[PDB]
């Protein structure tokens, strides 16, 4: 196919220095994209999570209603609004009648806060970790493409026709290999650096998200259905007991009242 | 019914890049590097004698080019009639060296050019480059293939003998501005004789010329001492045996 | 073995330009299949999820029967009909007595909407992510096969007998491997592009599916079992109190009728 | 050392054609084992899942009993008998007394059907996915072993020690490298083929298992505990009301009886 | 500095054959450790699981107390004692009053058996799969280290100071490369074999563990809470009518009593 | 290009030996960081978990309040205090009346201990496993970079001007390759050593954390909700029987009072 | 609590292997093999170039030595006075080639030897080795360093001219013995050369000698028609220039 022959002849003639330049520019663009879309956003998320955790720990000793108001005001303005709404919907408010009004005396947790402030929604989707965990491999592939191409250019240009041309051919081949190795070096160093930065940032993100969800989970205690069932069982037991006692008391009252009626009838007679 | 809402969990823990593949890429890169550098070392070693010979040849070429440039600059500074062709190590006197039919003489321009170029070549040879790479000066004679071979060759040899005489004849202007050591050097560095046939020029009159062609030592010769000989000091002035009045 | 040499002559008899074209055509077919069956499908899924979330957020303030009917009509002619049917079967409707009839005043959620509009059913199964996440590896493998085949073509025709034959054989081998690496570089570029597109699409699909399920979850409140248990405990306490008060009232009234009967019979006497 | 030298002599003395032949034979055997134990097995599983789903959808409008015996006959004589027994043990039968006997009027689901017809038990364990997901890596590793061992063989042949026989050594080295790369290319080809087939099969198996599970889920409705709790709450409210009303009615009856007794006493007087 | 040169002189002073010997010995020791701590252990686990499953299937038709005591004896002189204790603690015993004493009539399961006889506790932790799934990488790394060391030795020996010594130097370097590649290939072959055995053992262990947990799950039925709620609803519905009937019968009996008293009073008067 | 030449001359301006010294120093620093932040931390975690398990096993035969106090003091001043607080919030204490006041007779678990003493919170976060599991790849990549950078230095300084300059450049290139071999061997050795230690530590940590959570789960039994429902059902049946018995006893006793009143009236008359 | 313990599990998907380090390692294996093949092939090729050049030069030298050997054997067969030196590619006259003062002609034995050696040179140039490497024949004149330099130079030139006349004189037996083609070959081969004064050991009888030496091409030289000067066919006899009474 003549088109393939034309492409081959037109890319044998590419200047060898243009391949490391292309690799370096593309890898630099990928690294800048990594910094903008992953590292800065991860730092921002970590700082926000730490601020949230400090805010939650400041109402550990507050009343349930003021705690709810504080958390609503904390989360209603930020991206963690629907997660907070779901978490609050999962909460159970216990009411006790005080001074003729029903007031929330305790709030109970029916599900862990991590089921609403999930690692996915709060970290993975915002940071595109699913993709950025492949970025070091992308950089490695760019490096191998550039390196293999540069070494191929050097090898095509290497042809000592006589023993007297060996020196210049060796020099040109070494220059070409230098270009290819520069491209490969930058690409692989960028890959390693991106791996280091992204793994450290994702570890910190997960740690501080766990701290945040643990702070949320410590506000409200679970197991409200178990205590409701225990109260029901107790109330049933004293319900049988009180039924028996009420029957006995009614019998005693009826006996006494009938004796009084008999005495009154005797007095009248 | 009474299922636990607070269950044991496990996140999306992605496993790292398999160590074998990065290690094997490292090993293959190392092997490719090894074979490249071994090829470079082997090719340099097998051709190091060729490289040394080529470097020596290039150095000799540079030295010869420098000597030719110096001699050409001296000729330009002193006598414009002297033109030197550095491509093939030739000294030409075309206009002043034109030879008429059946004659071995030249105009005063050729005599002035020769007696002016001889000291320049002597001082060039006295230099280190001349003392290391300059051999004796070969005299060139050109003849045509037409006519009688014997008569044309006799004309050429008469021309050469006349040139040698004019170089080393008594009463010559060259001998007035010469010393004994310079005369001995001229006698040593000049040999007479040589005929040739060429068809690289379109004019038969072009072959009626004399040109100075110097030759240089080879790399493997390197100025063998036993080749040289000696001459006794000049005792009587040289007299030409050719027919000056004709 | 004669069979090995026979297949090595058949495979290395292919024109060297046919390795890059085969690799490029195969990788392009894989890429077109990826675009058609994964990328466009993911875009349609994301668009539909956005439209559904817009529709659900418009019936936030509606009456529970009205919004139930709206959601019903929203999904029957849709691909999410089965998921909506399961979700609606999981809903708990609370009836109250108004005007001598039991009408729905509130619809509750017994299970989260994500349990039915799951990531699997709505994204992974439609997009065949169990397969397409391995496509970059397949493209890379095909590129590697192309390079190895070009290398084998170059090696099988190498003639080192004479220096001129050595030079021509080196030239031919480098040319064949260069064709092959054209194919392989195309494969690696396509693998990088497929990786980026696939990860981004899966990210956005999960993000907007989460938004959709959060919109659905906000319509119906969970935790109705805990409310029922709390009501049962409160009713048990109030019923014990009512039993005691009713016994006391019965005793007082019986005293009253006995006194009235005594007075009446005294008057008759 | 004599031991290592003898080992090297034994390894490098084999005919160089036996390396690609062994690699190809072992990879072909692994591929045939994959076809027999994974691909055909997955096809049979998918076909059975389709048949079961078609059978389940046929009783979508049947009576709860008729559905129950139909599903018993469909499953208890197959490989899903244990899964069906577990799922049925999870089913809750709601009884109603009609015509003097207790009959099932409705069957409720307490757990999702995917809990018992799980992806593991129905797909991953029969297909041995814990082993076959690693098979492409094993095939590629075998190709790499062939590459290494063929390179050793070729480098062993390269010891001319005479310019006359240098060309023969180069020919042998080229042939041995050709063999090694034949084996490696075949291994990579079969690796990507196995990857393609296994991922497509696992994706289709998950798709149709999800359809089967959805078909089972649609038969029975969940949330029976919530409606039981609602019935209990409603009954407690009506119980308090009926208790006070029966107290009032008892008071009225006692009053009427005492007035009648007074009237009879007046008649006697 | 000179420290680097000194440690290079020390490192490359060893004979080339000692490197493949060391690699082979270390890789063989690691393989033997794999066989001892992993493969035989997994075989023993599989045999034990099959024996336990056979034992459990024998008591399928036994009385609940007989089954419970048999399972206690089965898993008390065993490594599964903690899992069995947890699973038995998760079992609900239904007592009924027979012959004046509370006797177990049915045992109900509240959690799946695999929740306590999990894959981690019975397979992953005993086999240390968190370590042994990375052993092949360690083996390959050891082989690559040996190859690098042998390449160091061979390159150090390479010094063609004379054009006539080039062929001998190249041949010796190729021999050293052969030794290094021998070490690498042995390590890679052992890694592939370990991967094969490990993955097959994991697949078999998971299969037979699932069979064991399915045998345990089939003994006891779930959903006891739903039938408890159904019984509660039935009891409340019956108790409303029972209270009404008791009140009516009490009123009727009191009417008959007062009529008899009035007749006796008439006779007495 | 001028920019490329300037970058090359700056990067290559390093003395060839500082590239092996850098990889070695960087790899050793990474190994020391691994030892300090992972291995010593993991050893302390394992030792603490074993001591905690011993303490828990020592308290298994004590009273519920004594066990609670011992576990409170055990974890309150440690890094497991949040996990213990969550676990205790998940605990359900059963109160009974013994000598006038409420006394805890039993404590019940509503969730497994591993829900709060999770592998994440107790091992993966404190050990930064999400980062350190990628360290060996970083080390190997750092070896590859060092190889590339040393070869870049060697190739950029090749001087073909003079034959002895050629010899010096060749020796420098050979020394650079030896340096690259040494650095790669060191990096891979450290990477596999880190892998071995990391995976051994993580396996031991998981094993002993599982032992710790199994020890905690042994103290308290689950399934208290089913017990409460069974008690409620039994109470409902016995309450129906008791209401009928109370009505019968009441009507019989008032029959006794009415007969006694009639007899007394007859005697009085 | 209100959830179910019999819930769905395994909600995790298997990760795909990273394919890019695999591509790096495999492409680097291919490039490593490329470099190994290029290393071995280039080493073999360069060594073969060097050995081929060395053996070509050796074969040329052996053929030249064989040509000198056969020429010397033929010369000994014809006349025993001819001295052939293959160690410098020169043929000299032992005793017949000596000259006295004011002498420009060889003796009768010298003339006979000069006439006899020419057909041997024609046979040498007619051989395959002659067709491959044979070059022109320069004639060097030698005279004692004592006396007048110009007198010695003119006498040597006269001797060389007389020798070439005896080669190509119509009255000489060579003209009536050789043919036109042989005459053209002689014209191509024999030519006039330089004059030397290599006098040593105070041997005036031996120093004043003239001999012909054989040069050859270069191994890197190229044969072309430009250097192949072809003389016109003989249309007239040639008469020598210097006359007997001189
Ligand atoms: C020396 C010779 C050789 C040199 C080469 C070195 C080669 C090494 C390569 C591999 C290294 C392996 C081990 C790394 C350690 C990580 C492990 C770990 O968990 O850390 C322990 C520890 C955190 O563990 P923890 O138990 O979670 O917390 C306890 C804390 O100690 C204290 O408690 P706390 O956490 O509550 O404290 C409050 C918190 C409050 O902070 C927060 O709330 C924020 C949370 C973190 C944000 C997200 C992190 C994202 C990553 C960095 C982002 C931008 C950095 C850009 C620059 C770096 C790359 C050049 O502050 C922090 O501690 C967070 C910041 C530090 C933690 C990160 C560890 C290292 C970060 C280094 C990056 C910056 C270096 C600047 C210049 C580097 C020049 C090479 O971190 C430290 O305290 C620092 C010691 C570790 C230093 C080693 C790293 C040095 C640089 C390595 C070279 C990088 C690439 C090579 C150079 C190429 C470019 C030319
Ligand atoms: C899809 C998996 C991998 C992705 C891409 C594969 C990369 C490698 C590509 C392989 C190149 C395939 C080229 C074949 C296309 C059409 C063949 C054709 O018509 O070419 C004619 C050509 C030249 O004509 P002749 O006159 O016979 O030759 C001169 C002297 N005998 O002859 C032949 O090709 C004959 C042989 C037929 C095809 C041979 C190759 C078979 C296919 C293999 C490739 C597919 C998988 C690779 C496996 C690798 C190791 C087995
Ligand atoms: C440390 C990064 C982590 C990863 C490391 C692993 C790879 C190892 C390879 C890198 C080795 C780096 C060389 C060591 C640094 C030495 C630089 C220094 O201080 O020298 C100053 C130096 C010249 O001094 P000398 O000539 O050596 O001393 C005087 C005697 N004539 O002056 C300079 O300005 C040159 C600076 C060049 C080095 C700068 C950094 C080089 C690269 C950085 C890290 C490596 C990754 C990059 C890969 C290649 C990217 C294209």
């Amino acid at each position: 196919m003549s088109w393939l022959n034309s492409i081959l002849v037109t890319l044998t003639s590419v200047e060898p220095y243009k391949v490391p330049v292309t690799v370096i520019v593309t890898v630099t663009f990928a690294f800048v994209c990594f910094i903008f879309f992953y590292l800065l956003r991860s730092i921002r998320i970590i700082y926000g999570l730490k601020k949230y955790t400090r805010s939650i720990n400041s109402i550990e000793k507050s009343a349930p209603e003021v705690q709810l108001e504080h958390l609503k005001s904390l989360f209603q303005r930020s991206e963690l609004k629907h997660a907070w709404n779901a978490f609050e919907a999962s909460l159970h408010s216990q009411y006790e009648l005080e001074n003729g009004e029903e007031k929330i005396v305790r709030i109970r947790a029916t599900a862990p806060s991590a089921s609403f402030f999930s690692e996915q929604q709060l970290v993975d989707i915002p940071l595109n970790t699913e993709f950025f965990k492949h970025l070091p491999g992308i950089l490695t592939g760019m490096g191998i493409i550039g390196t293999f191409y540069g070494l191929m250019i050097g090898l095509n240009h290497f042809d000592p026709s006589t023993p007297e041309q060996v020196s210049s051919s060796v020099n040109n081949l070494l220059r070409d290999v230098l270009y290819a190795f520069l491209g490969s070096a930058f690409a692989i160093f960028a890959s390693i650096l991106v791996t280091w930065l992204e793994k450290l940032s994702i570890a910190k993100s997960y740690k501080y998200l766990e701290k945040f969800t643990a702070a949320l989970d410590s506000l409200y205690d679970s197991g409200v259905g178990e205590e409701y069932l225990a109260s029901l069982v107790k109330s049933s037991n004293e319900s049988a007991t009180q039924a028996r006692h009420l029957k006995e008391s009614l019998v005693t009252d009826l006996r006494d009242m009938l004796l009084h009626l008999a005495e009154s009838q005797k007095i009248e007679n | 019914m009474f299922g636990n809402a607070f269950g044991v969990k496990k996140r999306r823990s992605d496993e790292a890049e398999k160590p074998f593949w990065i290690s094997y890429a490292d090993l293959m890169t190392a092997m490719m590097v090894l074979f490249l550098v071994v090829m470079v070392a082997s090719l340099s070693s097998v051709t190091q004698r060729i490289q040394r010979a080529e470097q020596g040849e290039k150095a000799r070429g540079q030295d010869i080019s420098r000597l030719c440039e110096r001699l050409e600059l001296h000729a330009r500074n002193v006598n414009k009639n002297i033109v030197v062709d550095c491509h093939d190590n030739r000294i030409s006197f075309g206009e002043a060296g034109r030879f008429a039919h059946n004659q071995f003489f030249l105009n005063a321009e050729g005599q002035k050019a020769l007696q002016d170029v001889v000291p320049l070549v002597l001082e060039a040879s006295n230099s280190e480059e001349g003392k290391k790479w300059f051999k004796q000066i070969v005299i060139e004679g050109f003849t045509d293939t037409d006519g009688s071979y014997l008569y044309n060759l006799h004309l050429s040899l008469q021309r050469s003998e006349w040139v040698m005489c004019s170089l080393l004849d008594s009463r010559s202007p060259l001998q007035k501005n010469i010393s004994a050591e310079q005369q001995l050097q001229i006698r040593k560095l000049f040999l007479a004789g040589g005929v040739s046939f060429n068809n690289a020029k379109e004019s038969k009159e072009a072959s009626r010329r004399v040109e100075l062609r110097m030759q240089f030592f080879g790399l493997k010769d390197k100025r063998d001492k036993a080749d040289e000989v000696d001459f006794p000091p000049v005792v009587n002035k040289e007299v030409c045996q050719l027919v000056m009045p004709l």
